[PDB]
């Protein structure tokens, strides 16, 4: 319920503000009147080194609920990216992003963000969120690389 | 940067020796340390060829917000219940688990499938001469660089469990021991477990010193 979630949300920001992976960006939305909405974060994840995603800064929106931290914070890419584990709506799919699956209330936002970056390199073939990407990735790795490479350069901080 | 080790290839088929060692590292943590959900050591019941994919949003006639226990398996519970018995644990991971894993024939269509090893069969070595357990293979050089046999790692694995169990008990209940590379017991455990796991997949065994260097990295 409310209050509880906000207490943990503030804790996450405190921990993240202290220590966080270099290149990763995460901060709650600045609600008008000098306030802040801890239930809505604007995070950004850069491409992992050694991958065709390297160089691109992908931004996503982290949506929180009142059931937090019991409920997982659904993250939607802004805008959605070409990835078989990312729905055209922007909804990212991950085992630890579902309570009934591998999500644990003790999971820090840091672990979630890192997991998303990892997913970019190693796509889950069990979750065909993006039919287009899934098909291309499965039958033509070359054509997939091209689209991913152009994507990184497209979202590259200029 | 270091390469990530996916739980799939760790729990399923570890084609690389280093993977068998990483598996053993998680094994220690899931027995005397921190218990994780994805970083478990037990065979997954939600395997794509067993139950679901499992793709986003479950597919069952039950409450999704009230899962029974499809993804909350805790090997630590069984270990604690058995009082950390070497035989029970050995016959579980190295005899029953891979046997259940063999059910997934889709995993063995090119790679040689694993062979289950029983505690009694390893004690009564039939593959080789069941000579003195103390020392049968005469070698020279670093003692820690001498690759032991399956019997050695089996009994060694059993002995490490003993010292680790009493070590945890000394800390009390609800305690969690973190794995280290300087602790003889913790190192012996990971070394034996890894060697046993790799031996099951017909992979060349490694020495304690060799593993110690990569286990701690």
């Amino acid at each position: 319920m409310s209050g509880i979630a906000l207490s943990r949300l503030a804790q996450e920001r405190k921990a993240w503000r202290k220590d966080h992976p270099f290149g990763f960006v995460a901060v709650p939305t600045k609600n008008p009147d000098g306030t802040m909405n801890l239930m809505n974060w604007e995070c950004a994840i850069p491409g992992k080194k050694g991958t065709p995603w390297e160089g691109g800064l992908f931004k996503l929106r982290m949506l929180f609920k009142d059931d937090y931290p019991s409920s997982p914070p659904k993250c939607k890419f802004e805008p959605p990216l070409f990835h078989p584990n990312v729905y055209p709506s922007g909804t990212v799919c991950l085992s630890i992003l579902e309570e009934d699956k591998d999500w644990r209330p003790a999971i820090t936002i840091k672990q979630i963000l890192l997991g998303i970056q990892e997913l970019l390199n190693e796509p889950n073939i069990q979750d065909p969120a993006q039919a287009e990407a899934y098909t291309i990735y499965c039958q033509n790795r070359v054509e997939y690389e091209k689209r991913v490479r152009a994507q990184a350069k497209k979202f590259a901080p200029s | 940067t270091q390469r990530t080790f996916p739980g799939c290839t760790i729990r399923n088929t570890p084609s690389e020796p280093i993977h068998c060692i990483v598996w053993a590292k998680y094994l220690f943590n899931q027995l005397f340390g921190e218990e994780d959900a994805d970083q478990e050591v037990s065979p997954d019941r939600a395997d794509p060829e067993a139950a679901w994919e499992p793709t986003e949003a479950e597919a069952r006639a039950r409450a999704s917000n009230e899962d029974g226990d499809i993804k909350r398996i805790s090997t630590k519970e069984w270990a604690k219940s058995t009082g950390y018995d070497p035989v029970k644990l050995f016959t579980k991971l190295f005899k029953d688990d891979i046997r259940y894993l063999l059910t997934m024939d889709k995993l063995w269509r090119k790679r040689k499938p694993p062979v289950p090893l029983d505690w009694a069969e390893v004690q009564s070595q039939g593959e080789e001469t069941n000579a003195s357990d103390q020392q049968n293979e005469p070698q020279l050089g670093l003692k820690d660089q001498q690759v032991l046999d399956v019997k050695s790692y089996a009994r060694l694995f059993s002995k490490s469990i003993e010292t680790l169990r009493v070590h945890l008990a000394e800390k009390g209940d609800g305690a969690e021991l973190i794995w280290d590379k300087d602790d003889p017991s913790a190192m012996d455990f990971v070394t034996s477990a890894a060697n046993l796991r790799m031996h099951i997949f017909s992979m060349n065994m490694k020495s304690r010193f060799d593993i110690k260097s990569m286990a701690g990295n």
